[PDB]
């Protein structure tokens, strides 16, 4: 996937590794060697109105 | 799964009603068909 990665403020629990929205989309997942939880938000999209 | 929590009062025994999340403690890989159960209890009569 593609996205900006931000240090969440989130509380993973320690046996909690990914993170979910109200869709089945990861969220947020932690990192498998630092152990640091990362948010995922998409890129900058948006329409265009000419 | 694993949850510790202290009661409030030593009332009469019974299940105290409210609701607590048990967090997995461990995960342990084997695979065993289990039919019974045994609980292992310290004696420690003396």
């Amino acid at each position: 996937g593609t996205g900006v990665l931000t240090e969440s403020n989130k509380k993973f629990l320690p046996f909690q590794q990914f993170g979910r929205d109200i869709a089945d989309t990861t969220d947020a997942v932690r990192d498998p060697q630092t152990l640091e939880i990362l948010d995922i938000t998409p890129c900058s999209f948006g329409g265009v109105s000419v | 799964y694993s949850k510790h929590t202290p009661i409030i009062v030593r009332e009469p025994e019974d299940l105290p009603q409210g609701f607590s999340a048990l967090e997995p403690l461990v995960d342990l890989p084997i695979g065993i068909n289990i039919t019974r159960f045994q609980t292992l209890l310290a004696l420690h009569r003396s």
